[PDB]
């Protein structure tokens, strides 16, 4: 789960790969599908919160729109 | 000194992160044709393949966002309604 959190942080910090939205949506869907067949969600949530703290307490304007998609996917999953 | 400047009325122009080196829709450049035009001539037959400027100070190829208007209707780098305030660089 820690490595999954690092991967999602790397994908969320900047969309330099896949500038458009379709491939970003597909890769996020694949990531959440992979997370679906995973246990130990507590460490995943802890590391996701740590990554949120790291990305919000640093230089801003990373995506400014993908946060809503992330929270919606977390709600639905 | 003999002449000293007291007041200044400079006008500052600003542009957003349009990425002049990579079109935010096709990823070629802010000029030099697009993905669906490629070669300079490519049977041009008049028409145009210049740059399109919106009300949000974003710039893409006219062809790129003209086609992109069928996929969505809000400029991808923001959530604003895209206008056509200028044509060409
Ligand atoms: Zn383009
Ligand atoms: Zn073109
Ligand atoms: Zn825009």
């Amino acid at each position: 789960p820690e490595y999954l959190s690092l991967f999602i942080d790397d994908k969320l910090k900047k969309g330099v790969k896949g500038l458009t939205e379709q491939e970003v949506e597909t890769i996020l869907d694949k990531a959440m599908v992979l997370f679906r067949f995973m246990q130990e969600k507590d460490v995943f949530e802890r590391y996701y919160k740590q990554h949120l703290a790291r990305r919000l307490l640093t230089n801003k304007s990373v995506s400014d729109d993908s946060e809503k998609n992330m929270i919606s996917k977390l709600k639905t999953e | 000194k003999r002449f000293e400047v007291k007041k200044w009325n400079a006008v500052a122009l600003w542009a957003w992160d349009i990425v002049v080196d990579n079109c935010a829709i096709c990823r070629n450049h802010i000029m030099d044709l697009c993905i669906e035009c490629q070669a300079n001539q490519a049977s041009a037959t008049s028409e145009e393949c210049t740059v399109a400027w919106g009300v949000c100070n974003h710039a893409f190829h006219f062809h790129c966002i003209s086609r992109w208007l069928k996929t969505r209707q809000v400029c991808p780098l923001d959530n604003r309604e895209w206008e056509f305030q200028k044509y060409g660089h």
